[PDB]
């Protein structure tokens, strides 16, 4: 018999265990609404013929006046979102920001410091485990949308097992040619293209011929819990910067491609529930990042 | 510096009950304590000047992970004017009054372990001068009574004949002897003598001189608070009164 | 004066907040209107090389000679249906349809 | 000769014919744009340190002013908007809401109905046929990148047709090795990397060398007439939270990964002008219920 | 030895050199702030009855009053912007509109007209090149995920050489199963899921071991400078508009699934860093093509 | 410690009423019929006067 | 191999599809909050030595001032929850009462028709299955309380396998006598009195050594969102009055003991949580019945 497993669930390290109170949460908060300014005050500055609408923004965000000849980086705010990035990627990241700079920053604006108003559906599909008989030979490729190939060189039918976890809400099962597929001790039913399965639902048993391979194409959809400004695209895009930024260099922790593969390993290791807690604080933390940093790049 | 300025026992563990354990530690990465260095002295001598940096100096050292280097860095704190770099210790843990993690068995830290011998002879009590051994043994005695090891504490300075001379007298649970207390703890003050813009020669009294010329600068500075021209202006909450007493006590 | 509440309440709202507040009452009167710039014929005293300008009054489009708002006609007769400071009648609402005409 | 299809062009079931009047299509209309305001009323909701902007919104959304204990849910425009959609997917959908409360939902907003207005591009890849000699393998795997496996174990070079059929505006292949590819009846070109094609150009066809297997990677364009207000991202995060709320759980319907496929999927059935107007609807529909559910998450 | 390349950035055609200046660049940055204006506009008109935002946004755009019989086209500034996008994407396009009627369009408006403010991450990965012994079979697929797969019938271990270039930032490599990579002439570690990478290190060396295929999935991140209202969703959608509206049909050029795959391409060819100017401001214009058309269809 | 109540039932941090739906219930009452099942006048006086 | 399943799990008959919008929740939460008025109406009579506190709550429930000699039946409103309540119950039963005259009704008091405010705790044990080796018998008895007697008459011990399903959210064992019990594939621990136990942990194994009866009592909780107002007292009164009625005989339905028993029977088919949502609205209609029918018997 053989296993395979998806590579971006595979060891999700540790997160962090700073930062994660309703003083910094209320930061983070604050943070993401106060670098959605910088942005929008770009366009009121090229309406209004004036630096004016920058400058508001920007002495809220920094603390100081915008002056030509000094970079413009962000000023304290920028310093404390980028460590508070730092510890919330890993557990061994040293907590550098005081609690009392935290409190200072979040006076800045109020906002509702709940993480938890709204919610995010995302995409990366879990798969757990493919057990295989000895002469089949199975691969899977892929994370937001998982192509399993599957090869039968024995003389008879084999069965292949599908694991899909027990935290994803729904699985869109897709074949190159129709497949029978069915639950435990369920009977087969007839051979079809697409199937709709529920991850609880238990191990799924799928025939497979002998002769040609058989390609299956799996989507999964997720729902956690996330602040009402959460944002997809944005998140994205910080997560990529801070990458090349090097705010997640720092030894034995796992690198993913995207914010979803990660908080998706998260849900699925040990301590699942609570670890996704801090991750969608680090959406939130990557998407004030992204915001600010194309409004000043440094 | 404001720690270095309280100068009886009622101003010190005031001024504990409402500062947190934050303040005590440091996030700046300093250096090793115990170390041989070289350091430049111009205004005496051509030559650099030999020193031992150690854990008692008013700047931020690296210090142990364990809950031995986090007294430590409370009692430097108190001392010295500044802690060590132990990160990672915990929001629970660092929102905490420093008279709560010294005194109370609910901040959920676990000190009866802890030798007073050791952490006296880490702290180079050798070095230190009266005002700051009675405040070390301030915090000496405040533990002891958290783990229940008075009888140790006394043990513990009757092995140590200049500490029993210059040991604070108040139970650690009665509000009336901390009122009653005369001891000057003051390291830094208005001072009656000449005080000059100068260095000094070692890393301990050079940076002393930095918080007593500090402090003059603070005492005429706005941020200061007189009692006797702006005692309206003051809250209720934190005002001064004659019948102030800590939670307790 | 046309919602029944007070200056307090409002105190802390913003304009579009104030907005949607008096157009779910019935009143359409919200919007600033720009007015339409028109060329000086000659070039302006002490301006070599430039070209003036000046608003038209009233908010009245030059090339239409009516108003910007196409639309006035229609607002002001929802004006005149309108309930305003009373549930039943419309008092307050011909009051300030026949004056705004 | 064998037969290889996209599976998600397999079998597209019929659509709702009910809730497609002018009048209904402004209930839908008018409740995408409360739906977009609720959303909106949370990010003014902070600036104004008040609850004042969001009660704003939810009394014109669900026509009550929210108790602080009820669960804010939407009212009868909520109940309105999940039963409408489930009759859009399905012809066996009872259509519960009557037209009466349609025509009082459609009235709390003023606008238009229309669904013509502009036009959207979709990205799925409508390989309808691929036919391949006998000593040959095709597969076929994905939806917005359709790669195509091909191997021939023949002595001699054998001739694949492809069918994109005639729906699709721009079809883009692009090969692992250079390959040839022609129109029928037509002389074969160089092998190169890229090729461009109209799909009403005709059957193409594929030299297929004997050796190692050449993959092609296949991307499409196709143009769908939409309502301004249509957003793509908004109407696939709805399309998913649909599927998990269990809107779209009919008896004997097909299911989908995106909304993306199941419109493709329609316009390539034979009543594919009548069904897709049916599917815009939904889309718009579909838009609307990811906003009010990210507000209002029951 | 074999060796195997990316097909997107096999020949990438010359861009044009025209509509590159100072003024040029700020009529790009009217029309997408005038264009952005129009989209808006039809959201306006519909919170206020009037249509006095969309009159004042078409007046502004098209130097005409919109009328009912009359087809609504965008004016003079709709025949610069298809003309002037065009002339970018080759050489030998004609550059046709007058620069007196360039700087007219350009005084619309008052906006910055400049390039380099803020920057964007590019998805496509380069796999400039993949050097395979001689009993070993590599085939590459792909654009924004790339999978390699690798099989060695040899009768022992292979050694595969990777070369990602010196543009791209970060790369991430998946495995199907562990797989060992290290740089040349290092030691090479344990086995592993994942690998992040700097592509400026040098060529990596993948252990292939013999038996079951290895397949190794790409993700690349890379920082192009754009001007500070460049939004990635916009620029995509145009370019497939533009490719189906004909604009791009010019003799020899290349042709490109996205527009992601078309800036890298030209970014890793010979004098790139020119190239790339000149393919930003063909974004910003796919922007304001985009938003324009779907305005005002045909 | 001292107190004290601020008069006319206004909530000194949200400088109102404490009554939140002090404007619905005086809209309720003028639109009500009292002392007569038509007309109304005895509800539009004292909505009237309590604004 | 014997299966032994609990009696009220079996077969649970489809629930009613009509009176489950808002609307007619409201009417049922107004009708709930009126009879509770109505009872405490007795209360307040004698205190005042009158029946104007009786005569006002009859009057606001039944829309008419009650005679001396006519029979307080209830009125209109009393009509219209008997049928409510029969239509609950079975598909099979007819929906007498037209929309119209619920919508009259719910005006009557000023109450939100919500049914996810609060939750309940439910104590029916789900012995889905027990599956037993030859020689062993196994019985269940009991609902609230299970109790499974287990007899081997084999010479080695036997293996007896538990599911207890997975809406259970704890379920506590107790034994007559210290017995192991483990979960599958883990080790067998010591012989304990009590184990308390997650269902979603798995089937359980329980060894029966050959010797006297093992007994094993079973308690189980369940949390199923209601009202605020529910009361699982007045709850189970007036399902048993319902019952005692007549307002449930119907054809083909099953009849429970308890409103526990139905809950929990109906969660456990296939379409539970649809079949939840509608048996939680019966039990506040049977809640206001209890309270309407002690104050008004006929």
């Amino acid at each position: 018999a053989n296993r395979a497993t998806s590579a971006f669930l595979d060891n999700p390290h540790p997160v962090g265990v700073n930062y994660v109170d309703e003083g910094s949460r209320q930061f983070v908060a604050v943070a993401e609404l106060l670098a959605s300014k910088l942005i929008d005050s770009s366009r009121e500055s090229d309406e209004s013929n004036s630096d004016v609408p920058f400058v508001q923004a920007y002495s809220k965000f920094a603390d100081d006046n915008p002056r030509h000849l000094r970079v413009k980086t962000g000023g304290k705010m920028a310093n404390a979102l980028t460590n508070v990035i730092r510890s919330y990627y890993s557990i061994n990241a040293p907590a550098i920001v005081p609690q009392v700079e935290i409190d200072r920053l979040a006076s800045k604006a109020t906002v509702s410091g709940d993480m938890y108003n709204s919610y995010a559906i995302f995409n990366s599909v879990p798969i757990v485990e493919v057990l295989s008989p000895a002469r089949t030979t199975v691969s899977i490729v892929g994370s937001d949308r998982a192509d399993v190939t599957m090869l039968n060189t024995g003389a008879g039918a084999a069965n292949i097992t599908f694991n899909f976890g027990q935290i994803a809400e729904t699985v869109i099962l897709k074949g190159s040619v129709p497949f029978q597929l069915a639950r435990l001790n369920q009977p087969m039913p007839a051979a079809r293209f697409t199937y709709k399965l529920r991850p609880l639902d238990g191990p799924f048993i799928v025939v497979l011929p002998v002769g040609n391979p058989l390609v299956i194409s799996a989507t999964a959809a997720t729902r956690i819990q996330v602040p009402l400004a959460f944002n997809k695209a944005l998140v994205e895009s910080g997560f990529q910067t801070a990458m090349n930024d090097g705010l997640f260099d720092i030894q034995n922790v796992n690198y993913y491609s995207s914010f979803d593969e990660f908080i998706i390993s998260q849900y699925h290791a040990q301590d699942g529930i609570n670890r996704v807690s801090t991750c969608v604080i680090l959406g939130l933390a990557l998407q004030a990042y992204d915001q600010m940093r194309r409004a000043l790049p440094v | 510096m404001d720690v270095l300025s309280k100068g009886s026992l009622k101003e010190l563990l005031a001024h504990l009950e409402k500062t947190p354990l934050e303040e005590a530690i440091s996030y700046r990465i300093g250096t090793v304590p115990y170390q041989n260095v070289l350091i430049s002295r111009n205004e005496y001598y051509n030559q650099l000047y030999p020193d031992t940096t150690s854990l008692i100096d008013g700047v931020s050292r690296e210090g142990q992970r364990n809950v031995n280097g986090l007294i430590m860095s409370i009692i430097s704190y108190v001392v010295s004017g500044s802690g060590h770099y132990i990160p990672n210790i915990g929001f629970m843990l660092l929102r905490r009054s420093i008279l709560d993690i010294l005194t109370k068995h609910d901040t959920g830290l676990v000190t009866n372990n802890l030798n007073y011998g050791i952490i006296a002879r880490n702290l180079t009590v050798s070095k230190m001068n009266c005002e700051q051994r009675k405040r070390m043994l301030i915090c000496f005695k405040l533990l002891a009574y958290k783990d229940g090891n008075q009888n140790d504490y006394e043990i513990y300075l009757n092995q140590n004949i200049p500490l029993k001379q210059i040991a604070p007298n108040f139970i650690p649970g009665d509000m009336r002897t901390v009122i009653h207390n005369q001891d000057q703890l003051a390291i830094v003050g208005i001072p009656a003598y000449r005080l000059t813009q100068s260095t000094e020669l070692s890393i301990r009294d050079d940076n002393a001189k930095s918080y007593k010329l500090g402090y003059v600068d603070w005492y005429n500075s706005n941020s200061f608070l007189r009692e006797r021209s702006e005692f309206n202006l003051i809250r209720l909450k934190d005002r001064d009164t004659k019948y102030g007493k800590l939670n307790g006590w | 004066f046309l919602t029944n509440t007070t200056y307090d309440i409002v105190n802390n709202d913003t304009i579009d907040v104030l907005k949607m507040k008096l157009r779910n009452q019935g009143w359409p009167f919200v919007e600033r209107y720009n007015a339409v710039e028109i060329d000086m014929s000659v070039e302006p005293l002490r301006s070599p090389g430039q070209v003036g300008r000046y608003y038209n009054p009233f908010n009245i489009d030059p090339l239409t000679k009516k108003h910007v708002e196409d639309r006035l006609e229609e607002f002001i007769n929802q004006v005149q249906v309108g309930r305003f400071r009373n549930a039943s009648g419309n008092a307050v609402g011909t009051t300030l349809a026949a004056f705004l005409r």
